[PDB]
RNA sequence: AGGGGAUCGAAGAUGAUCAGAUACCGUCGUAGUCUUAACCAUAAACUAUGCCGACUAGGGAUCGGGUGGUGUUUUUUUAAUGACCCACUCGGCACCUUACGAGAAAUCAAAGUCUUUGGGUUCUGGGGGGAGUAUGGUCGCAAGGCUGAAACUUAAAGGAAUUG
């Protein structure tokens, strides 16, 4: 896939992981 | 299309190159001497060659042709080539030269007449 | 060119060249002995002066500065020195 | 000037620059991080003894159609599970 | 050196200044050409006809050093010089090439236009660039009639002239042939004016 | 029969030129391999590799073969020829021809102590073709040729007994390695040395001495 | 690889050139990279001028012209039978016909 | 900025010799440049040269024959011992028969053969051949 | 060059350019050897009496052969004011 | 966060087209686009070419400054100017031709003066992926930025050109 959209996907994933970890932190 | 091939054109060029004080603007006698003076296997090709020779002779009757050269043409060319006037235009008719040229002559140290005129910008 | 004398060039070429880029660099500027009308009292004036020079006798005006050479006034007589 | 310093008192720069750019290698990195001793089911050893658990019919990669007659092995010193290939015609019948 | 009979005579100077050989190019100037004398207004540069004559005599000596005159070759793709090179070939040996050069004439040992000369003479090195290029492949010197803006590369003796002109080219060829014949011994009289007129080597539109 | 069409060919057939040294001295261009076959009758050919080269077409791949040939007598002369042809034999024939045409001299010399019969090169030399640079360094006696097989064979046919080699690039391109080595050993007579500082009187060429035994 | 030394345009020594809009597709394109043409045209035609002159009061008059400077993007210019496409060698030709 | 004037001098000489010129102008004329050129002259690699005394630093106009293939500079001026001389000469000369590595010793600037004769070593400046 | 006891080796001591004193390689086909005829007492040329000047491909390619030959001829006496040392 | 808010317009709503079309096309349209005071610190932020310095080929044009010329024109025929022309020069933005040279080539007056390897100096890379990911720090209101692995996997990925 286009690298821009791979980057956008990775960023949305990093955000969701940040919050699912804030659940426990 | 009625475009001739290089066999026909080369054969006609050669026939003109060495049989000009000869064959004329008539396809019939040009054919009847083509079969006399060349070895051609087929009547069709003979007649094509004769037609192209007639066409080229019609061309030659009005000026020269590029690619062709026969002895009469060569002699005319060299005769015109040896032309010279009797005045030798470089010869003096009255010579003009600018101030820089007068300076050049003076530098070389030579006796010459000069009709100096000024060169303006 | 592949062969030339770089020690004895032509004065034409050296005057064509920039002052620093000559064989020995030196100034293309000069000084002038200037006479103002009236008070003789000649004044020494540099060609590229940078100042509105005027004679000590009176404040007439001798040269006005420019980006390069100074412009000497209309009524004045100068002598390259 | 080709980058790198050439000065006669510029050796420390060259040393530490080499250290970093050596970490850029592969063999140096594996040797110094100690991956063999810390990973790599052996202990950086040449050989290792283990106990057979299961026989396997691993299918080959393409382009190749075959079954390669391997075995699962629990290593004695580490306890790690490992797949090993039994090389020859019919030698799986000695590894019961 | 020379016996001083070869210096520039007022007759030759009359010819050269009447043909306006001394009129060089405009402000354009190849720095390989120091043959200039005190540029005119109008931006036109004047040529040292004395240096022209000296280089011309040098080229004549080079030519006359060739034992077999047929090994000399004269090139002119311009129309203003074909009669000149042909009459040059008439009076000297000087195997001529007027019109087209036929690439592969000094290389390509099989073709029918194959010359293997010891010297080639050229009327304009920009229009005859194929010839000098192919001479740089096979160890051949090149004499050339240059203006002040011509490309000096792969050019040996350069005769400064006005190659823009009809009369200048023919005059330079005429003088060259005259000096060659004098050095060879046909013209026993160095002072004689060589009955052949200069306007023989001149272009005609008819 | 040969029937040469060249000034040089006519002179060589008449026997006026008995050595290629005159050809090399006057930088004369050769265009007939029979000249080299006449002057250097003792040189041997060697075929290095035959690689096929393919041209894609509407109807499949049109293939022809590239042959690299090194010719040489083992006293001072080598030539390299590379030819493509539809058939391997013809490739090799025409490559031998081109190699003979491409013959150059080799300036052999001493590592030191000029005892006798030079064995090495006189100078460090390099040649480059493509990415490949081949460097030849002079070596002492007994070192032999320290090189890969192909450059070793070229140098054997050139007559170099002792030489080191440093190399760089994709040396698996044998055409470029051989051409780099060829340029390197051709540069030996380009490098100026103090034993060549002496000025000589610029001799006269056979093409001007034997002018009538030439063209006609 | 690189195709052009100007890369597409006429920006040597600027940095930024303040785009314009294409006349057909409204695309934003830098002004230096744009294609500029100038479409000068008599108002009516070369055909109707006879009728206009015959039906006109004020003889001799002028029949003035219309002037507009056209900016096309690359895509529109190539589609509209303008700067179409050229060989690697003639790409360097910087002059008009 | 300008650090080694000798390097600029020898670069200019190298480029002139590559271009076939028979002369070159050096600025700004250091003492080590003078002694270096004197060595090259004593061994026959350049020819005459002339120091133009402007009151700043000097210029030099060198005459060049065609005998010079490469005159070079070794920067930094490494400290060189009596066997490192041999190591260098191997590395950076074409042959064991000609060419000179040049080194500033306490006994003046010289070539490495003279340095072997006088039995002294020093700092390496450059090379010529 | 030579071995321990004279006995010249190095076949083909090569030619050097008259302008740059650089060696003319065998594969340098842009090299030329100009022969200028001598004259004696009348203006006629002597056959077989030449003044020779070799020029290499580099000089011939940079466009400096004309100037080099000018100065070489002026030095050897068969020319005059054409060439100047000061440019 | 205030102001401002015409235009265009991520979202969104709609009309079509389409097998579908929550896309391209069309009509509306919030945020934004503007501004003030703060934040963010990223980009194909590109000449994809670090800065300083020297040398090495020709050609002409152009921007700025300066010099010279009985030069042209305008003024008050005239002066000084100013604007032009010619020649020259310093410093720039660039351009044309060639390759001595360089380069894998495309191409390059620098990407040259590099196996004939050293003018000074900073930064970065070491097969492809995983991965600019995980984790830890630090900055940030946040969005995110800076720093930054490993396991594991793989024989090819990739550059420039060539004929199809
Ligand atoms: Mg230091
Ligand atoms: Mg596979
Ligand atoms: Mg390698
Ligand atoms: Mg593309
Ligand atoms: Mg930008
Ligand atoms: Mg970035
Ligand atoms: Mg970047
Ligand atoms: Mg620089
Ligand atoms: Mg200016
Ligand atoms: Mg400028
Ligand atoms: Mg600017
Ligand atoms: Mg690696
Ligand atoms: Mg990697
Ligand atoms: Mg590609």
């Amino acid at each position: 896939m286009r690298a821009k959209w791979r980057k956008k996907r990775t960023r949305r994933l990093k955000r969701k992981r940040r919050k699912v970890r804030a659940r426990s932190k | 299309g009625r475009v001739r091939t290089k066999t026909v054109k080369r054969a006609s060029k050669a026939l003109i190159e060495r049989y000009y004080p000869k064959l004329t603007l008539d396809f019939q006698t040009n054919k009847r001497l083509c079969d006399e003076i060349a070895t051609i296997q087929s009547k069709r090709l003979r007649n094509k060659i004769a037609g192209y020779t007639t066409h080229l002779m019609k061309r030659i009757q009005k000026g020269p042709v590029r690619g062709i050269s026969f002895k009469l043409q060569e002699e005319e060319r060299e005769r015109k080539d040896q032309y010279v006037p009797e005045v030798s235009a470089l010869d003096l008719s009255r010579l003009n030269v600018d101030n820089q040229t007068s300076d050049l002559v003076k530098s070389l140290g030579l006796k010459l007449p000069l009709s100096v005129i000024n060169v303006s910008a | 060119v592949l062969v030339q004398d770089l020690l004895h060039p032509t004065a034409a070429s050296e005057a064509r060249k920039h002052k620093l880029k000559t064989l020995v660099q030196g100034p293309r500027s000069y000084f002038l002995d200037v006479k103002c009308p009236g008070c003789l009292n000649i004044t020494t004036v540099f060609s590229h002066a940078q100042t509105a020079v005027t004679c000590e006798s009176c404040s007439t005006i001798l040269c006005t500065p420019t980006g390069g050479k100074a412009k000497l006034s209309e009524g004045t007589s100068f002598r390259r020195k | 000037g080709k980058g790198k310093p050439r000065g006669l008192n510029s050796a420390r720069k060259l040393r530490v620059h080499r250290r970093n750019n050596r970490w850029a290698e592969n063999n140096y990195k594996k040797r110094l991080l100690g991956t063999a001793f810390k990973s790599s089911p052996f202990g950086g050893s040449s050989h290792a003894k283990g106990i057979v658990l299961e026989k396997l019919g691993i299918e080959s990669k393409q382009p190749n159609s075959a079954i390669r007659k391997c075995v699962r092995v629990q290593l004695i010193k580490n306890g790690k599970k490992v797949t090993a290939f039994v090389p020859n015609d019919g030698c799986l019948n000695f590894v019961d | 050196s020379l016996p001083a009979t070869f210096d520039l005579t007022p007759e030759d100077a009359q010819l050269l200044l009447a043909a306006n050989t001394h009129l060089g190019a405009r402000n354009v100037q190849v720095h390989q050409e120091p043959y200039v004398f005190n540029a005119r207004p109008d931006g036109v540069h004047v040529i040292n006809v004395g240096k022209t004559w000296e280089k011309l005599v040098l080229a004549a000596r080079i030519i006359a050093a060739i034992p077999n005159p047929e090994d000399v070759v004269a090139i002119s793709s311009r129309t203003f010089g074909q009669r000149a090179v042909l009459k040059f070939a008439a009076h000297t040996g000087a195997t001529p090439i007027a019109g087209r050069f036929t690439p592969g004439s000094f290389t390509n040992y099989i073709t029918r236009s194959f010359k293997e000369p010891r010297l080639v003479i050229v009327t304009d090195p920009r229009s005859d660039a194929q010839a000098i290029k192919e001479a740089s492949y096979v160890n051949i010197p090149v004499i050339a009639l240059t203006d002040l803006d011509s490309p000096s590369e792969f050019v040996d003796v350069a005769i400064p002239c006005n190659n823009r002109g009809k009369h200048s080219i023919g005059l330079i060829w005429y003088l060259l042939a005259r000096e060659v014949l004098r050095l060879r011994g046909a013209l026993v009289d160095r002072t004689q004016p060589w009955s052949i007129m200069p306007d023989l080597y001149f272009y005609r539109d008819p | 029969g040969w029937v040469p069409v060249t000034k040089l060919g006519r002179l060589v057939k008449a026997g006026k030129i008995t050595t290629i040294e005159e050809i090399f001295l006057h930088s004369l261009p050769v265009k007939e391999f029979q000249i080299i076959d006449t002057l250097l009758p003792g040189l041997q050919d060697e075929v290095m590799n035959i690689k096929p080269v393919q041209k894609q077409t509407r109807a499949g791949q049109r293939t022809r073969f590239k042959a690299v040939v090194v010719v040489g007598d083992s006293n001072g002369h080598v030539g390299l020829g590379i030819k493509t042809a539809k058939e391997v034999a013809g490739a090799i024939r025409a490559g031998i021809i081109i190699a003979k045409l491409s013959v150059i001299p080799i300036r052999r010399g001493y590592w030191g102590t000029n005892l006798g019969q030079p064995h090495s090169l006189a100078t460090k030399t390099t040649g480059k073709c493509g990415s490949v640079t081949v460097r030849l360094i002079p070596a002492p006696r007994g070192s032999g040729i320290v090189a890969s097989p192909a450059v070793k064979k070229l140098l054997q046919l050139a007559g170099v007994e002792d030489v080191y080699t440093q190399s760089n690039g994709k040396t698996r391109t044998l055409e470029n390695t051989l051409k780099a080595a060829f340029v390197a050993i051709g540069n030996t007579y380009g490098f100026l040395t103090p034993n060549l500082w002496a000025e000589q009187p610029l001799p006269v060429s056979p093409l001007d001495i034997y002018s009538d035994e030439a063209s006609a | 690889p690189k195709k052009r030394a100007s890369n597409g345009r006429n920006k040597k020594g600027r940095g930024h050139v303040k785009p314009v809009r294409c006349v057909n597709c409204s695309k934003s394109i830098p002004k230096d990279k744009a294609i500029k043409r100038m479409a000068i045209r008599n108002i009516v035609e070369a055909a109707a001028v006879r009728d206009l002159s015959e039906a006109s009061v004020y003889p001799e008059y002028a029949l003035p012209k219309t002037y507009n400077k056209l900016h096309y993007c690359v895509s529109c210019a190539i589609h509209a039978r303008i700067v179409r496409v050229r060989s690697r060698e003639d790409r360097k030709n910087r002059a008009p016909p | 900025t300008r650090s080694s004037v000798l390097a600029d001098a020898l670069n200019a000489i190298n480029n002139a010799e590559k271009t076939g010129k028979r002369q070159v102008l050096i600025r700004p004329s250091s003492k080590v440049i003078i002694k270096f050129l004197q060595v090259m002259q004593k061994h026959g690699y350049i020819g005459e040269f002339e120091y133009i005394d402007d009151h700043r630093s000097g210029k030099i106009v060198v005459q060049l024959n065609g005998r010079l293939n490469k005159c070079g500079v070794i920067s930094p001026r490494f400290n060189v011992k009596i066997g490192d001389i041999e190591k260098w000469t191997a590395n950076l000369l074409p042959a064991r028969q000609f060419g000179y590595v040049i080194l500033t010793t306490s006994a003046g600037i010289m070539d490495h053969e003279e340095a072997r004769r006088k039995h002294v070593s020093g700092k390496i400046l450059g090379f010529v051949y | 060059m030579e071995n321990d006891k004279g006995q010249l080796v190095e076949l083909y001591v090569p030619r050097k350019c008259s302008a740059t004193n650089r060696i003319i390689k065998a594969d340098d086909h842009a090299s030329v050897q100009i022969n200028v005829a001598k004259v004696d007492e009348e203006g006629r040329a002597i056959p077989g009496e030449y003044v020779t000047y070799a020029l290499s491909g580099y000089v011939r390619s940079r466009g400096e052969s004309d100037d080099s030959l000018n100065r070489l001829a002026q030095n050897d006496g068969l020319l005059k004011n054409v060439w100047s040392y000061s440019r």
